[PDB]
């Protein structure tokens, strides 16, 4: 069948009709190796990102774009581009930048290049509307968001499919963490613009709406001192 | 003239000025990421002569996600949408760091298009993967609903791609099939002996 014609007839988005070896020990090694969760309330615009040490193997960047509040502080791509992400990224490291579905798909690539990365994946969060069957520049109804993966220095698929969240809910699918963690990229993981709701073992979460903080740079760095400095996050702990 | 039309050619060397203006351009280029086009050849394609006001649909992959954006802006477009085609089998199941379940089509606008039905379709396509390098037929219906009855041109198309309202260019089409009289006239004026070399 033609699901595009079907969507124009019924309002059911084509992705509504997608139907969704273990690979579990990997998850268990990830959970064993995970640092305790750490988090810091910080107004990132006014905050010197350099206080965040050591340099991170993975950065997940989720600035709150205006377009996330259709029916409702937002960050413009101007603000985001001026973050000094290269000052806290490890020379070989990875980034995952949520770009929305509008100009962010162009401006977030400019950001990645500005910070020294090349894009290696374009992960798409495809939103179903099974339970409920508008940019002026838009030609089509926008039903997805993009998370760009960047690399700098020397199992899963690039699609996440979930139901469209309710209005005013800005959470991104928790599946992005599973994709990132399955890459086994290292254990210094930073989530910028995370929330109380996103705090997670193995991650340092930093954002303005956190209600509590437990971050200590020395305590945090001690999780990665020898003999644990180069673990992938998917190995056995060192005795 | 509404029925299918095509021109077997090297798109590099064809003088596309004879073809007129189109409400929609679509291209599925052989990016250099087979029979290929270098980045400079892609940049140099005379896309700008093809439209005054309308939309470009540009299929991309790999580093052409970036290169295609460069071409698109160099040719005078602003990317305003990005279609995702999710590849399924006959049972509606999805077929370096990550496996790829999709292919991207950038949507660019040029000038001041008027009288298009923006917002009828959404930006995700779910459709059977068929022949290799073969895009899905649903894109033509989406394009027809967006710009009904207007003339359209496809670059790097192949025989199965020919459609009413569309002129198809590609080096794997069979000869030259033209029926729009204005096109036929400008073609004979420019190519009186029907050869295209430089
Ligand atoms: C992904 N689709 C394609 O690559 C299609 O494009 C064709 N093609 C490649 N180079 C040229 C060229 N210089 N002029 C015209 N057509 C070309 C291919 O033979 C193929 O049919």
């Amino acid at each position: 069948n033609d699901y595009c014609q079907h969507f124009v007839d019924t309002g059911h988005r084509p992705q509504n009709f997608i139907r969704d070896e273990l690979i579990r020990l990997k998850d268990e090694l990830i959970a064993k190796s995970n640092t305790p969760p750490m988090y810091l309330q910080a107004d990132i615009e006014a905050f010197d990102i350099r206080e965040l040490t050591p340099k991170f193997d993975v950065i997940l960047l989720e600035p709150p774009l205006e377009e996330y509040y259709r029916e409702t502080k937002c960050w413009t791509w101007d603000d985001i581009m001026k973050l000094e992400i290269d000052e806290i990224a490890a020379p070989r490291s990875f980034i995952f930048l949520w770009c929305g579905s509008g100009e962010g798909l162009d401006l977030g690539r400019v950001c990645l290049r500005k910070w020294g990365y090349r894009r290696c994946e374009d992960i798409c969060w495809i939103k179903t509307n099974k339970n409920n069957p508008l940019d002026p520049k838009a030609v089509f109804q926008r039903t997805k968001e993009h998370c760009l993966m960047g690399i700098k220095g020397t199992v899963d698929i690039d699609l996440i499919i979930t139901e469209e969240p309710e209005i005013g809910n800005i959470e991104k699918p928790v599946e992005i963490f599973h994709i990132i963690e399955h890459f086994c990229l290292g254990r210094r993981r930073l989530h910028l613009f995370g929330r109380d709701s996103t705090i997670r073992p193995g991650w340092l979460t930093v954002g303005p709406t956190l209600t509590n903080s437990n971050y200590n740079a020395e305590t945090y760095a001690s999780y990665f001192s020898a003999p644990n400095s180069y673990l992938t996050g998917c190995t056995e702990e060192i005795e | 003239l509404f029925p299918p039309q095509w021109i077997c050619c090297d798109i590099r060397y064809l003088d596309v000025s004879i073809l007129g203006k189109f409400a929609v351009v679509m291209a599925d280029p052989p990016w250099d990421i087979y029979g290929t086009l270098t980045d400079d050849e892609m940049r140099r394609l005379n896309i700008p002569v093809l439209q005054d006001d309308g939309f470009l649909f540009l299929w991309v992959t790999g580093r052409a996600m970036e290169l295609g954006r460069e071409c698109l802006n160099l040719w005078g477009y602003e990317r305003v949408d990005e279609i995702i085609w999710v590849k399924t089998n006959q049972l509606q199941r999805i077929i370096h760091w990550l496996n790829h379940g999709k292919e991207h089509c950038l949507v660019g606008v040029k000038g001041n298009p008027q009288g298009f039905n923006q917002g009828l379709d959404c930006d995700v396509i779910v459709a059977e993967v068929r022949s290799t390098s073969h895009k899905p037929d649903e894109i033509y219906g989406m394009i027809e609903r967006l710009s009904p009855g207007t003339r359209k041109i496809e670059l790097f198309g192949r025989p199965h791609n020919v459609q009413p309202n569309w002129i198809t260019l590609g080096n794997q089409l069979d000869g030259i099939h033209l029926l729009d009289p204005d096109v036929v006239a400008r073609f004979k004026q420019r190519y009186p002996d029907g050869i295209i070399s430089k």
